[PDB]
């Protein structure tokens, strides 16, 4: 027998590389991205493992870059870490509102360096400190606040990753697929499809659903220190709003530099809240308990409860709508325990958001004129684990566990063409 | 398609390739993605140069198949066995194979020298 | 018959690439630009479009690229945004140069926080605000200033754009041409000529100038709202001059932040101008009138008029002439009716410039000392147009028609080097 | 020189060949610029290989003609015509050519290794 | 090893072809490195194809020497002479001899055309 | 005969190209630097110019880019330029260190724009200008300081230059190699060994050491405008200290800015020095004589002097030692007169450092906590050049020539691996 060189043979291997953005301002430069066949392997069985998958890595990356590259050319805000001088907002109300917004006066600068100008803004009791009363922004102590620009839209845009020439994706297309393992139904792709890159905590918002059941995964099913991804069958509607009309004033602050802040409220003053179906809930719940009584024992009772402790990031749902970003309080939705019409989510709004779990940079988000309402599918749930019974609580804040919930079906391999095998040819 | 051969056997494999051979071939990401691309296009097509197969897909050597390397017969290597598990079994051999084929290469060019001074 | 394939085939199509440049401090980085054979196509007729040339583009977003590198390490000037206090620089002029320089009193900053310096400079009525009498610089509500530094020539450097391996430049010798549609006489080259980065409005200076006869290039020439380039045939020479003797003052405002500025005038003070000879002009304009007359109708009335309006970039003659910028009234060139020894423009001096016609960044340009003249050609001219009389009038602003007047006559191609073709060869 | 031949007929600008051929191969805009142009090369290089072409300006295939690719004899295109009406005239037929031409190599390989086993 | 032949005479040094030929083929510092390093690789693979020698290490051309370039023997150049001093004898001839070789390659082309024709 | 090709042919030419890091926070960013055979050229001669070596040139740019990198993040201390009030720290002090600490108070902002607060600063007496008494900090006129991050070592770590494809770095073992002419024993490397980034004057540490006998080296041995670098067969052991155990303190100077200083001293306050063995440096010179004796004549009179004059920079052994800067007079180890038991150099500490010969940049070094103490070798001397009598003087503040002491023995070469020569194969 004779060695024979084959060159452009079907083979692959494990490989980590570099993937580029395709798709159909923005904070995710979807202008700089590029313009955007699903091929079947018949007999091809291939071993995937979602939490060591390098996608998941990149796009963390890449989602951060993009964050940070859309605040450049925003304003600074330097002269807001000043002495507030602050008051409630509205004295006389007796709802949960109460406290919640200060009318803070403050000397602010102006275009000319030698003049000062004397300001009234309302803001959330959430972004102030108490030292009328003496209140400092939050950031004050730790990081300086940009201003994000009111033109660059925060709405997630559909992101295909797509491979490099000499490279290919491999996609998992078993509805049973937990994320790890091998998988007996493989196809090739070089881009995936358009992940929405959707921040939130706790639930996960306007993701993919499973196909035939709901699906629980984790690195270590049995560890308590990893994280439960739970992908749902259908989906949960989430109808939140900010019900109030919040009046938007902007003053300048240097030459060129426009400070927008929250003027007034016309009308009433009303607390920004979800509502989530009360029987959609219950049946959601009663199938990821069994999905989880098929790794905990179908004698096991299972509880659900309320995040235990921690920032609010990560105590609440967290999310942005509309541009504003809410709180949410889920107490009502994990507080139950399983032995063998509206629900309304009370939310905070914030201005000055910490992305990322990072600590020395802040961002403000500029008030939105009007009222605000927006109807979310909540597509998965992100949950904790603490004898006879389980107890099972929200958890979230590490961004990387709501892409690996969209790129679980997805590995990066590289080709190698070059291959040898026997054969009675010989060279001449 | 595009590696649609990759569940079939070596023997079918074999004709499909152009198919794997015409794929192999926000900025920063882009530009270092296409060079590194060409980086492995071309470490390939020295490899196939320097043993004399730069020019083919199908390339027929010199160099006898040890029976260490594998000692399965061609039934079962090519009506049996697809790329993937060809790979995996004999993966370890590849730097010796090459090893090989680059010195019957050279030989090869020295004799046709020595021929054509003649 | 079978196929043959031919490799180095001497065929192209059109194609839009990268080009880089190459040249024989300076604002436009001719050092980065790398060190600099025409080949005539006998038998080859190429189509031409000067409006639709991804070269112009190119040009721009170099020159503005590199314009603003320049400016990235000089003096912020922050605290010129100031409350001043002007009064008249000279109130016993009678001249037009009466109201025209201000004496501006104001509190600058120095290299230590604490203390401050009482500074007196001279500003032109253009670069101020009224708010002694109480002044802001024209910037303070729109952008801050950064003053060019001291050691960065403007002067125009010819700039050759060279296209890479595989891409040619194409170059149409036709002395008739207009800048669109066929050229029967094509050549080759890889770099085309210098083009020197001159900025300016209604008048090209020191550009190229036509072959045998003027030349009217338009979009569209029956569009009024397109432009005409001219391209004249013989320059007319245009002198220019910024009469008085300037001395400039320096102070520093920070460690090592020093800011120039106009401090006194010995002698006279007198109104910048240029002079431009009358039977040159007239000439000129009765050859643009015959060759206007060839599109418009032989029995047309032709008229000349001012600039309608608009910011003076647009309504002037604006030039750099010795680091100065020039603002020149040539309502006196542009004052005729044409039916079947000096002229002396007045010219105003600013020192905060917007480039580009952009908002949000501008310049602080620092006096030059000492007395300006310049001696330049006037090669072309840019006409916007308004029954039996058609009304031409001075345009510009958009500095691609500028770059436009001198890529004409350039395209650039890709080479496409594989063909195919029948012949009577078998493969044995 | 380059391009030189650009209006001479097919058959006198096909001894030209190397002409072109080697003049196929802002700091950022210069390496962008030469990445692309490395890429093209090896673009053309490959579609040159895979047909069996690799080392050849002028290289004769075994894929024939069809009369309605082009029905023009061969006076008229290599005497009258040059490259560039040429391409004009059958830019609509050029991957259809193509796609013959890589089947009939990898065919013309596949004989080759059935021969050589023999 | 890489160079290792450098101080050794003409003739055993041709044994080490493939020795250096391997070997041919903070960010940004690399990336250009490696772009510039695929260039200098394909320029000299260009000039082995436009001469008919893109698979060879060791190609025989039909150019006659020139006495003017050298009036040396075969003994005095490949016994005691290295590839560094003839490289620094002739350096002053090399772009004679590579445009002779750009003429025959292409001329010989024309030929085997014209062969195939019959 | 006929014309041979061969591809693959051993043969180089000088070349200049760009060159790679390899290695094994810290201010050189070996975390970007990839991670890490030698061949005998049995009858290689290679004529090798350490004068004219592009690999100094390259790594001087390459420190200084990495110096200026870590810089980026960090406090830019602006408002430190302030009017400082002084007193001398011990007024009781009798020693050398009388005068040498200023206690200086001043007002300093805070994490709100409209709040400040006193503070008390310890400062070395050449770090500030005297305008209690009234001082500023010495770059406050020429330029801002920059806090270095007190996170980033500046500890030297070796770095190895790596040449690209298609290079070689050449390296001469001849052990009397005086950096120029030709060398009869030449290996290939791709990479150098790791060469530490050591910044100093004067006295060359933690260097590479002579095989056989010291080697003087020069540009021109006779051209007194010339730096003479002397490499040394054995190490002189030099033991530095700073005695003192200084408190560091720290304050908030706005969101998230700290300044860190120099709080107090615990216990004595000393003057800092450095320890030499007298023998070992009597040695040493006597060595450096007689090589110095080869070149300038056998009963030539061979005088050491200290230097003559210029910035402390470059009249000190200028170190880095535990993170402090310390200015050590080595006018005790050169002051000798050579005719045919610890020795102790007082040092000043800086904390305002200006680097690589600079001007317009200026780092601050925030204070170490403790005493240090560091032992280094010294493997080579910078002297130059001033009869029957020569005087030589210590020298430096040119770090290239600091590198050039390591680099002497390396050159890139280009491989050209097309050769063409005559043989009797003719192609058929
Ligand atoms: C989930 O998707 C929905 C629909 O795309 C988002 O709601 C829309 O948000 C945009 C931007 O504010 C509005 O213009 C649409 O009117 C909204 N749709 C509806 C039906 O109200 C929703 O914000 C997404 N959720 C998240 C967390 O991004
Ligand atoms: C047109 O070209 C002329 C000549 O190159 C320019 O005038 C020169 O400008 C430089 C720089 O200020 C002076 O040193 C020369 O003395 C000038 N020449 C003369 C004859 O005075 C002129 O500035 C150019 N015009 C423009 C708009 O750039
Ligand atoms: C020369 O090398 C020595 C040893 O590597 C350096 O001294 C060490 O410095 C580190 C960092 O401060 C200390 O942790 C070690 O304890 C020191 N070693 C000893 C023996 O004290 C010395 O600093 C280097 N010299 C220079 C100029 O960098
Ligand atoms: C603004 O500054 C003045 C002092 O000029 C002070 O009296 C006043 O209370 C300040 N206002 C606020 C809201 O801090
Ligand atoms: C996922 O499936 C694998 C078997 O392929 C199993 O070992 C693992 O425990 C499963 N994990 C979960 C969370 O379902
Ligand atoms: C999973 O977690 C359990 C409990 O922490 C541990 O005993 C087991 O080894 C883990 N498995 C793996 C594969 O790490
Ligand atoms: C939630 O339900 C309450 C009634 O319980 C209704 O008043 C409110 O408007 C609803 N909000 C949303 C956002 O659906
Ligand atoms: C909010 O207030 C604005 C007036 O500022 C009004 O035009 C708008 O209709 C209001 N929207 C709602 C939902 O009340
Ligand atoms: C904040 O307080 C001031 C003073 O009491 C008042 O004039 C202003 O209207 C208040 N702001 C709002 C939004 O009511
Ligand atoms: C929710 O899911 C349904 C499919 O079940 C889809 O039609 C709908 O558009 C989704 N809603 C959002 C807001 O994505
Ligand atoms: C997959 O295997 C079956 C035999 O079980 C075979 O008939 C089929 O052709 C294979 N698919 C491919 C793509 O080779
Ligand atoms: C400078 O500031 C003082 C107050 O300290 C003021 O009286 C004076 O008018 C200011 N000068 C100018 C020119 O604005
Ligand atoms: C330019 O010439 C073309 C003919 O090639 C003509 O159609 C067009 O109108 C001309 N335009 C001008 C402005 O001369
Ligand atoms: C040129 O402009 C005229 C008048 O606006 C218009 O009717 C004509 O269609 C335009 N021609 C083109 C080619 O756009
Ligand atoms: C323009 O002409 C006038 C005479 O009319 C002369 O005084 C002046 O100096 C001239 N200026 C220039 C710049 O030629
Ligand atoms: C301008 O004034 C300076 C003195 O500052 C003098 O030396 C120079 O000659 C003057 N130039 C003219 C043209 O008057
Ligand atoms: C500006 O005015 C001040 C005060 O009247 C005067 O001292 C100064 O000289 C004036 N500036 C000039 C340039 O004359
Ligand atoms: C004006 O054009 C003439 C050619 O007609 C040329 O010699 C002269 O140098 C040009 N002047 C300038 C300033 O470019
Ligand atoms: C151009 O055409 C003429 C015939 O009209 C021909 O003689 C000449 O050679 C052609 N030029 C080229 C470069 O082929
Ligand atoms: C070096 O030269 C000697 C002859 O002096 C020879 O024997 C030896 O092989 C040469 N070395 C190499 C590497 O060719
Ligand atoms: C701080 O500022 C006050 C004025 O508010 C001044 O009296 C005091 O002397 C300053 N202190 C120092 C140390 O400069
Ligand atoms: C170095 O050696 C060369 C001879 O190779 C000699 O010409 C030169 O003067 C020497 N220089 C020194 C400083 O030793
Ligand atoms: C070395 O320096 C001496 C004295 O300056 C000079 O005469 C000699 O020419 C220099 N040698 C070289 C090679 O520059
Ligand atoms: C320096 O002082 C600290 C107390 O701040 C003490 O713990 C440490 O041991 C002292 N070190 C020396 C060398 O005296
Ligand atoms: C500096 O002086 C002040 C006032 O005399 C004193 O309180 C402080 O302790 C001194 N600093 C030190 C380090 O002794
Ligand atoms: C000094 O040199 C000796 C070798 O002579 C070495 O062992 C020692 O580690 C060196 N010391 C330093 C600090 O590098």
């Amino acid at each position: 027998l004779w060695v024979t060189v084959y060159y452009g043979v079907p083979v692959w291997k494990d490989a980590e590389t570099t993937l580029f953005c395709a798709s159909d301002h923005n904070v995710w430069a979807t202008h700089a991205c590029v313009p955007t066949q699903e091929i079947h392997l018949e007999n091809v069985t291939e071993e995937f493992n979602m939490w060591k998958n390098n996608m998941v890595e990149q796009m963390h990356e890449d989602i951060i870059s993009l964050w940070d590259q859309s605040l450049k050319p925003c304003v600074k805000l330097t002269p807001l870490c000043v002495t507030l001088q602050c008051t409630n907002y509205a004295p006389k109300l007796r709802s949960m509102m109460r406290g919640e917004i200060k009318n803070c006066s403050f000397n602010m600068t102006t275009e000319l360096r030698d003049k000062k100008q004397k300001v009234y803004s309302l803001f959330y009791r959430l972004d102030v400190v108490q030292i009328n009363k003496e209140y400092r922004l939050i950031n004050c102590n730790t990081s300086a606040i940009t201003q994000a620009c009111p033109k660059v839209s925060f709405e997630p845009i559909p992101i295909h990753y797509c491979a490099p020439a000499g490279f290919a994706i491999l996609k998992c297309k078993d509805k049973k697929f937990n994320g790890t393992g091998p998988c007996p139904s493989v196809s090739t792709v070089q881009c995936t499809h358009g992940i929405k890159p959707v921040v939130s905590t706790q639930l996960l918002l306007n993701g993919s659903l499973a196909e035939e059941e709901v699906i629980i995964r984790s690195e270590n099913i049995t560890n308590n220190a990893k994280n439960i991804l739970v992908q749902l069958n259908t989906p949960v509607q989430i109808n939140c709003t900010r019900p109030s009309n919040n009046t938007v004033k902007s003053i300048r602050i240097g030459p060129g530099q426009a400070f927008y802040y929250f003027g007034d409220v016309l009308g009433h003053v009303r607390m920004a809240h979800c509502n989530i179906s009360k029987a959609t809930w219950n049946e959601t719940l009663g199938k990821v308990v069994k999905q989880l009584r098929k790794h905990f024992g179908n004698n096991t009772i299972i509880r659900f409860a309320q995040s235990s402790g921690g920032d609010l990031e990560v105590t609440t749902h967290s999310f942005n709508c509309g541009g504003e970003f809410f709180y949410c309080n889920t107490s009502g939705l994990f507080n139950s325990t399983w032995i063998s019409d509206s629900l309304i989510l009370p939310c905070w709004i914030k201005q000055i958001i910490n992305m990322w779990q990072r600590i020395g940079q802040a961002m403000y988000a500029p008030p939105i004129q009007g009222v605000i309402r927006c109807v979310s599918n909540i597509t998965g749930l992100i949950l904790t684990r603490d004898s006879t019974t389980e107890t099972f609580r929200p958890g979230g804040g590490d961004m990387r566990d709501n892409w690996r919930s969209e790129l679980y079906k997805y590995k990066v391999v590289k080709i190698e063409p070059l291959g040898v095998a026997p054969t009675r040819c010989k060279r001449r | 398609g595009f590696l649609g051969a990759a569940g079939s056997t070596m023997g079918a494999a074999s004709m499909t390739l152009t198919v794997q051979a015409r794929n192999l071939l926000w900025g920063i990401k882009q530009l270092q993605a296409r060079v590194l691309a060409v980086e492995h296009y071309l470490r390939d097509q020295q490899l196939l140069g320097i043993w004399g197969c730069s020019g083919k897909l199908i390339c027929c050597t010199n160099v006898p198949w040890n029976s260490s390397w594998s000692n399965r017969n061609l039934s079962e290597i090519w009506d049996n066995m697809t790329w993937l598990q060809w790979d995996k079994e004999i993966s370890n051999y590849t730097q010796i194979i090459y090893g090989l084929l680059e010195e019957s290469q050279n030989q090869q060019e020295k004799n046709e020298q020595d021929l054509l001074a003649l």
